DNA sequence: ATCAATATCCACCTGCAGATACTACCAAAAGTGTATTTGGAAACTGCTCCATCAAAAGGCATGTTCAGCTGGATTCCAGCTGAACATGCCTTTTGATGGAGCAGTTTCCAAATACACTTTTGGTAGTATCTGCAGGTGGATATTGAT
DNA sequence: ATCAATATCCACCTGCAGATACTACCAAAAGTGTATTTGGAAACTGCTCCATCAAAAGGCATGTTCAGCTGGAATCCAGCTGAACATGCCTTTTGATGGAGCAGTTTCCAAATACACTTTTGGTAGTATCTGCAGGTGGATATTGAT
């Protein structure tokens, strides 16, 4: 029946999110689509290699963590390391 | 029921970035956490593009981003520029920018 | 005595004009037959999806203005205006795409 | 009628003087040598035969005879010119 | 105990074919490994993507071929897909 | 029957048991067919062959028996397909081809 | 006297010549200091992160051998 | 009069006499003091394997070498053969270092 | 052309860091036997969309003329950078002792996987209707260049 | 500085491709519940090898003097390359149609996984012998540079 999921619905909730009334293109929406799809892959690839440098086989929010650390800059590390930690420490507070 | 996302206060879904973690041979094994981090990771950085983009599109006078307002917003920022280095933004153009000696003075 | 603007002033009204827009420079149709062309002597019967053309389209383009900047930075570093093949070849050279 | 197919050749020609001026100007260029626009063909000529080459080969490997977007995106990709805007 | 694996005594071996009376030095027999296992590596993961990006679950000699025909330059590849080709059809024709 | 290793019927002086194992354990894919470790580890061995080959003859025209970290250098930097190859590798104590610019050497240029 | 300057004006230049230099300009000594410099706080920054993770006080070659090969300058002779 | 080679002579003297060997060229306990005390403002009380200063040192003199050898071809491109800072900084920007 | 001052090379020599040959031991790597599961090749085909044809037209390529100003050649010389020395600071070595901590081992449990059901949802297909902005016009203001 | 030929800016406007909006359908997704397996954190520790010393021995960095020759400034000018213009083609655009071929759906077995069990082997360790070649000495001769 074709099924192709991206994450234009979850760009677009953001994107309300923080501009309540802009819109985006299928362009633009297509190029954001290929920017988190590229980010979940370097940083997958990343926290896959560090748990087979270690000798683990499971790929944890730590090794998730240090990819991130390795994979962004300065200023975006740090941020996107505490909006993850929150995130984590937030699930983990929930049954 | 309460997905894992709202369960974690994120808009990106935990669900299906968890599965897309098993699916594509990154472990034997990929912890709860592991998508949780991710999904935020990611959806902190869609975030920050989407913020500086709209506001170049409001600089430029027009209510729907497109490429090249990511293409302007991501080569004016240092990191994201660092971070994207090497992808090519189609539709974006360039950044303006004109070597100073190609400029011309000194009368005629 | 008809009005002549002076040799450069249209060439940077021209970078100007150009860096301010994003659409493809070069033409449609011939880019698709070139590209049909160096895919044709790899190998035969083969065809496109319109999408295929235009990604090699965005990806050669790209690819030519950026190394066009380089090699405006080599001819600017011999103190001159006017890039030439030498520039090209040494922006390649330290590019690492060449020997 | 099938016959005799256009026969391709010289396309690279195709690569105009106007259209190697603008992507310079593009690139910031303000003075262009009279030998650029044949190095240029020349440069854009080995850089497609490098994409189209591998993107061919991804399609070969799926036992297609249709290239997609995603075969010369992952084409790009394996060359270090990661192209966001076509899928993948 | 304490083990640690590397190609060196297969290395030696291939040495000894193509050059009976020639030896080698440990520095460049790390070399020779680190080429190996970068050889690996590099065929292992593009083999990876090409069963990815056609859904299949299996690497299979023929995503091995195809690994080697994008990774390796011309002649190189046209031999390594010889010598490849060659071990796999002596190896059938086996038990 | 006499067990013959996989290397050994495969003809091959690299462990196809190995390199199948490290398939399987390198997080590759769900699935990891016969035939690609023998084809792995023949190319493999090919590459390994054919700079072992080029690096011997460059220890014997150094009058040398040991091949040493020197001699792959030359005989990587010296080959167009092997330097494009390893393009983005430096190997240890390799030092560079000698290669002096035209215009530096002496009266003018 | 401290050490980024430890790396002296003569083994700058014999980096130099090993490069094919002839004549070196008086300014290039600091100019070089400063990309070695830049250099190894991107290689050891990411060893030492490779070290953490691992939860070690002691940075290993292979820490180093991995922190080249992200930065896209592959190392071999040292393991891996 | 005493003897003395002309400028230049001893300096391709020395590129020959480098260019053959493969020796590391950075004294190692200099170098190993920079590491330790870049290290040092990442993380404290680290210890290091005597190999891993070593590959860092041989990454190190591979990376300024090859650096060395665009910068010469940088100064050769505006006609000179005494490399410059600029000449640094152009191989760089055209590398993506500096970019 | 002459010849002195040095650098460079070849032939030979010899200690020893490092490569080598032999034995002993064992976890784990690897092959074999068999019983069960299943990926994905075949075969058939629905349906997308790629190739191709048609016709009109004006946006843009092409060829040309003209001359402004850039590149390339030449000349000149201030002063930076190489060569050679005299000092002597500090790396290098090697010998050897604590002890930090890497790495191996035994326990043990929070968290992962497998499995069965159930409830929710993101993607789509069919249809319809708004709305941001591309492309055009027309007049006001700005930039460029000749005087 | 003034005047004119043009480029550039901006407000206003209209068509419409793209964006957006409900209605509906459901296959795969995602969450819940229990049960069963296990990865690797935690604590203890043996021994590998990293940090620090000691402490000469001298290799090599640093400061200095001198001037060769390079970098860069200043000039001159042929002719390349930019701007403008006439001409007209071939790319772009719009709409249509056949059909190649991509992709969905079901069937089915060769090949892979899952295991138990036997056999083989690459790696660690000891103890011990051998050897390619680094580094040193002579003396020959090639190179460089002053005459
Ligand atoms: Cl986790
Ligand atoms: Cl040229
Ligand atoms: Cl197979
Ligand atoms: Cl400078
Ligand atoms: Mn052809
Ligand atoms: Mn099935
Ligand atoms: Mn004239
Ligand atoms: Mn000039
Ligand atoms: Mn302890
Ligand atoms: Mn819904
Ligand atoms: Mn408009
Ligand atoms: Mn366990
Ligand atoms: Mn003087
Ligand atoms: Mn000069
Ligand atoms: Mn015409
Ligand atoms: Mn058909
Ligand atoms: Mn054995
Ligand atoms: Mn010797």
């Amino acid at each position: 029946r074709k099924r192709k999921e991206s994450y234009a619905i979850y760009i677009y909730k953001v994107l309300k999110q923080v501009h309540p009334d802009t819109g985006i293109s299928s362009k633009a929406m297509s190029i954001m689509n290929s920017f988190v799809n590229d980010i979940f892959e370097r940083i997958a690839a990343e926290a896959s290699r560090l748990a087979h440098y270690n000798k683990r086989s499971t790929i944890t929010s730590r090794e998730i963590q240090t990819a991130v650390r390795l994979l962004l800059p300065g200023e975006l590390a740090k941020h996107a390391v505490s909006e993850g930690t929150k995130a984590v420490t937030k699930y983990t507070s929930s049954k | 029921a309460k997905s894992r996302s709202n369960r974690a206060g994120l808009q990106f879904p935990v669900g299906r970035i968890h599965r897309l973690l098993r699916k594509g041979n990154y472990a034997e094994r990929v912890g709860a956490g592991a998508p949780v981090y991710l999904a935020a990771v990611m959806e902190y950085l869609a975030a920050e593009v989407l913020e500086l983009a709209g506001n170049a599109a409001r600089d430029n006078k027009k209510t729907r981003i497109i490429p090249r307002h990511l293409q302007l917003a991501i080569r004016n920022d240092e990191e994201l520029n660092k971070l994207l280095s090497g992808v090519t933004i189609a539709q974006g153009g360039v950044l303006p920018n004109i070597q100073a000696v190609l400029l011309p003075k000194k009368t005629e | 005595k008809p009005h002549r603007y002076r040799p450069g002033t249209v060439a940077l009204r021209e970078i100007r004009r150009y860096q301010k827009s994003t659409e493809l420079l070069i033409r449609k149709l011939p880019f698709q037959r070139l590209v049909r062309e160096i895919a044709q002597d790899f190998k035969t019967d083969l065809r496109f999806q319109s999408s295929a053309v235009m990604a090699l389209q965005e990806a050669s383009e790209a690819y030519l203005v950026g190394l066009f900047e380089d090699t405006n930075l080599c001819a600017i570093h011999a103190k001159r205006v006017t890039i030439m093949p030498k520039d090209i070849q040494l922006a390649r050279r330290i590019r690492g795409e060449r020997a | 009628a099938k016959r005799h197919r256009k026969v391709l050749r010289d396309n690279i020609q195709g690569i105009t003087k106007p259209a190697i001026r603008r992507l310079a100007r593009r690139g910031g260029v303000k003075r262009i040598s009279g030998l650029i626009y044949e190095e240029t063909r020349g440069v854009l000529k080995v850089f497609l035969e490098n994409v189209i080459r591998d993107a061919v080969t991804y399609t070969e490997h799926a036992k297609r005879k249709t290239v997609t977007a995603m075969d010369v995106v992952y084409a790009l990709k394996r060359q270090g010119r990661t192209l966001y805007g076509f899928g993948g």
